């Protein structure tokens, strides 16, 4: 539970799109060279109060957290306490981090999961299944759906050099875990995609709240 | 030109060619190669007796390229003929 | 019959540099080429002066709006500014800004900013920092020519600190022994090793008979400055070095705490440190007068300062103050 | 395919020229020494000089021109990544207007082909800035090759020994660079082969050999050629051409250059009366003059008596 630690950050500044995956890594690895070799990192979804044109508007509690070892925060605090980004032409602000524990809750949830090569629903479940089996973790998996019910999709755009990728992931949510292996599977995650801002496991409420909208 | 000298004056040529193929109305600005040849305020260009004849040649080559003419005609051809080397007639055509 | 067609399309390959992609002699050793020696290199290879080599291609790309034929025609300081001038283009200023920039875009190289101290703008101040007048080592230039290696000036010569080449012992030579003036660093035909005015040689063996061990921390260390900017990989960022500088603060705390003698041996750099975290961290901080010292009582060389992460670099101090904190 | 395209018909006569023109067919002799012409050039085995002799036409400057593209596109995928990489240089020699050939035109024409900046300006670091200039530009841009087309020229000089001086110039200019230099040049080259052990020894020699009338084999590759020249000539109704292949090789003397641009001048004329054939005094309007094929045929003659030497 606290072996792990989540590192949180007041952010305020320009709007931002809600697939920034990419941007905010980065533009975190610009002014954070050490972030751009480590591990066992992980960064929180940036909340907010979306727009009409598939972007969110940072409010007063938007922030940007990251979850890391407590034995590698000296190496990524000194940039990052108080420090200032720019993702494309706008300015982004971070102020002195707070710590927040890894709780335990009975369901979790993934906004986006991706594995390579598995599109389609059935296969992404399987896949995730057998992370799952890999981590020695037991629950049951079922997949966030839309307003329709249909699966929900999300994407993110890599925009490497003048190209860009397209990676599609799934919306994982996992039920009776018993708190320990829940611990496990909120550290672990699932997607390998941390640093890309996928594969952060979080408390099933925030299922709740984007399958409201 | 037939020459004074006994050589045909191959500077002379490509100064007379340039300053014939060069009579358009001014809007043309090519920027000749080479320091030596350029406008003047009347619109003739002026050639200065210091820039050398393979310079001037050069210079008539870009201009030749690119205004690219259908074809280049030269009256009296024979007057390439005053040369005092016998096998300069061949050096000649060969320039040519 | 035959049926082979062939084509003789042009093919369109890239655009290539505008001046020759000479490399940068010992780029990430303490011998780097300077700016101006590499500026003089590409002169040379081009059979042109360096005056003339300036305004026929910098001067247009640095000197937005003139006629570039009549720049042609003109002096090295209308663009350069030789009221400055100095070895210190070799610094972080602006001029020594837009020229690397310009550089680097006419040969599209990618490493001409570690020729210079560009890297280090807002980090190190500049005044105090370079010398006047051209310097050269008598004896790097000798050896260089006589084993037909390519002659240039290192950055560690156009330093006022840096007064002796730790190869040959020698201290340095700031005025020409044959015309007997001292060389401007840029001039209308400067080639490295020799004597911009009176075009006599600047190589001899001359013996350095000083006391080098007095300045040897501070020539190391403007070496290991060198040296590390082209393997950093990054820009460096200016609060990763004031963080750097405040932790380093905060081990001699923590030692004077365990003993109180050191406080002695200690307390004006204590009181340096403290003012330069006290300002704001975006100023620049005085190379040799506050970093090179501080990192010499930490017992820390300045490439282990500026390259170790902070977890390596308290470890380092941790143990080097023989305290028991772990970060 | 053996038949131009079909809707080259329905095209204006400027579409059916240009795609007369840019078309170039490979006959035995010419794919043989592009083959050994690349393989020298791949492995030049200490050699500094590929000479190619050959009759006027016989498709020196098309060879030279292929194989600068195509090791143009060779090197492509890799300049990219490494710049100041002119894959391959090829310019042409200029006769010298005054008596002797002129060496200054060379180095700055050679600089201007390398887009040097400021070539007029220079400056000498001790024509000798110019060829130092050039020395300085070859080593650092890093050529594959150096063709020099019209090499006849270089030996435009009144001393007999000063015509082996104009390639000892090139041949200084070559060490220092470590550039191969490969000539072109009609068959006035011979006297520039071998003369001294310096030309003897790093000097391979190729020859563009026409296509005689003597060897059946030679005489059924021109049949061959132009049978594939008429498959190709974009007119409404295919000509018959291999009849009059005496009268085709009488006025082309196996050049296949001559041949082309014949050809090319008769579907001209052809194209611009609106013609759907080609007849026999169709050939015989723009067909070369007997003493301009006299001339020619002694030239070539000499010429390969001259290498003839075993
Ligand atoms: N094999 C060929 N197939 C088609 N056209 C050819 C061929 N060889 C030469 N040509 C034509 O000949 C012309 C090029 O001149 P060519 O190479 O024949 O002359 P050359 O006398 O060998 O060279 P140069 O006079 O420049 O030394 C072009 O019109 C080209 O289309
Ligand atoms: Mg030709």
């Amino acid at each position: 539970s606290e072996e792990y630690v989540d590192l949180t950050f007041k952010l305020r500044g320009a709007p931002i799109p809600l697939d920034n995956g990419y941007l905010t890594y980065a533009a975190l690895s610009r002014i954070c060279p050490p972030l751009h070799e480590l591990k066992s990192i992980g960064i929180h979804p940036i909340a907010g109060i979306p727009t009409r044109n598939n972007l969110l508007e940072l409010t007063a509690q938007s922030r940007l957290k990251i979850r890391i070892y407590h034995q590698q925060i000296p190496l990524i605090y000194p940039y990052l306490a108080g420090q200032a980004f720019h993702i494309g032409q706008n300015f982004y602000q971070l102020d002195i981090p707070d710590y927040k524990p890894l709780i335990s809750s009975e369901s979790v949830y993934s906004r986006l999961v991706i594995i390579k090569g598995f599109q389609d629903s059935t296969n992404f479940i399987e896949a995730v299944q057998r992370q799952m089996d890999n981590l020695g973790i037991q629950g049951k998996i079922e997949l966030l759906t839309r307003q329709d019910g249909t699966p929900q999709r999300r994407q993110l755009t890599i925009n490497k050099e003048g190209k860009q990728f397209k990676v599609r992931g799934f919306g994982v949510k996992i039920s009776e875990l018993n708190p320990e292996d829940s611990l496990t599977l909120q550290e672990q995650g699932i997607g390998g995609k941390r640093k890309m801002m996928c594969g952060i496991f979080v408390p099933a409420t925030r299922s709740k709240e984007e399958e409201e909208t | 030109i037939a020459p004074e000298s006994r050589y045909f004056n191959w500077k002379e040529y490509y100064t007379r060619a340039l300053i014939t193929l060069e009579e358009p109305l001014i809007d043309h600005k090519f920027d000749y190669g080479v320091r030596g040849i350029s406008r003047d305020n009347f619109g003739k260009i002026n050639v200065e007796s210091k820039v050398v004849a393979p310079a001037l040649r050069r210079a008539l080559e870009n201009a030749l390229i690119h205004r690219h003419p259908d074809v280049f005609f030269v009256d009296e051809a024979q007057h390439f003929g005053k040369v005092a080397s016998g096998y300069k007639l061949q050096d000649q055509l060969d320039c040519l | 019959i035959y049926s082979e067609h062939w084509s003789l399309n042009p093919l369109e390959i890239p655009q290539r540099s505008r001046l020759f992609s000479l490399e940068p002699v010992a780029v990430g050793t303490p011998y780097a080429e300077s700016l101006s020696s590499y500026l003089h290199r590409l002169a040379q290879a081009h059979c042109l002066t360096s005056e003339k080599l300036v305004m026929g291609e910098i001067a247009p790309l640095i000197l937005k709006d003139e006629d570039k034929s009549e720049l042609l025609s003109k002096n090295l300081s209308h663009l350069l500014g030789n009221s400055d001038a100095k070895p210190a283009i070799n610094g972080m200023r602006e001029m020594t800004e837009k020229l690397v920039t310009v550089l680097e875009e006419l040969t599209m190289r990618q490493d001409l900013r570690f020729l210079t101290l560009l890297s280090w703008k807002g980090m190190i101040y500049d005044k105090g920092l370079f010398r006047n007048y051209r310097a050269w080592c008598p004896c790097c230039c000798e050896e260089w020519m006589q084993k037909n290696k390519t002659i240039y000036e290192p950055l560690s010569w156009s330093f006022k600190d840096v007064e002796f080449c730790l190869i040959h012992k020698q201290r340095l030579i700031e005025e020409c022994s044959h015309c007997g003036a001292r060389l401007p660093v840029m001039a209308r035909l400067s080639p490295a090793g020799f004597c911009s005015r009176c075009y006599g040689w600047l190589g001899q063996e001359i013996k350095g008979e000083e006391e080098i061990e007095k300045y040897r921390v501070n020539i190391q260390g403007i070496s290991e400055l060198i040296a590390l900017t082209p393997q950093l990989g990054y820009k460096p960022i200016p609060i990763e070095l004031t963080r750097k500088l405040q932790l380093i603060l905060l081990v001699f705390e923590q030692a004077i705490g365990k003993d109180v003698k050191l406080l002695g041996d200690l307390g004006g750099i204590m009181e340096s440190l403290r003012i330069a975290s006290t300002t704001n961290q975006s100023q620049p901080y005085h190379l040799v007068k506050l970093i090179i010292p501080v990192c010499e009582k930490a017992k820390i060389s300045v490439f282990q300062l500026f390259g170790s992460d902070f977890k390596e670099l308290g470890k380092i101090l941790f143990g080097n103050f023989s305290l028991e904190l772990k970060l | 395919s053996t038949g131009f395209p079909l809707e080259l018909l329905t095209r204006p006569a400027t579409e059916r020229l240009a795609y007369f023109e840019n078309y170039t067919v490979a006959h035995p002799r010419l794919k043989e020494v592009y083959e050994i012409l690349m393989r020298t050039i791949a492995e030049p085995a200490g050699a500094s000089f590929i000479f190619v002799y050959g009759a006027s036409g016989v498709g020196k400057t098309t060879l030279r021109l292929r194989v600068e593209q195509k090791l143009t596109e060779l090197a492509l995928p890799k300049l990219e990544s490494d710049r100041a990489r002119v894959p391959v240089v090829g310019i042409e020699a200029i006769a010298p207007e005054s008596r002797y050939f002129n060496w200054k035109e060379y180095y700055t024409r050679a600089l201007i082909t390398l887009e040097e900046p400021l070539i007029d300006h220079k400056f000498d670091y001790g024509a000798p800035a110019l060829r130092r200039a050039l020395e300085n530009a070859l080593i650092h841009r890093h050529p594959d090759v150096f063709f020099v087309d019209e090499a006849q020229h270089f030996g435009k000089v009144a001393s007999g020994y000063k015509l082996q001086d104009q390639l000892d110039c090139l041949k200084s200019l070559a060490n220092m660079t470590g550039i191969l230099h490969c000539l072109l040049g009609t068959y006035e080259l011979l006297t520039f082969r071998n003369l001294s052990g310096q030309l003897s020894r790093r000097s391979v020699d190729i020859h563009f050999r026409r296509y005689c009338a003597d060897s059946p084999e030679d005489v059924q590759a021109f049949k061959s050629v132009l049978l594939t020249f008429q498959q190709h000539l974009p007119l409404a109704e295919t000509p018959n051409l291999v009849d009059h292949w005496e009268y085709f090789y009488e006025r082309t003397l196996g050049c296949i250059g001559t041949l082309k641009d014949w050809l090319k001048r008769v579907l001209s004329d052809a194209l611009d009366r609106e013609a759907t054939t080609i007849t026999l005094k169709d050939l015989q309007k723009r067909a070369l003059s007997v003493a301009q094929c006299q001339k020619m045929f002694k030239e070539i003659q000499e010429g390969e008596r001259q290498l003839s030497e075993t």
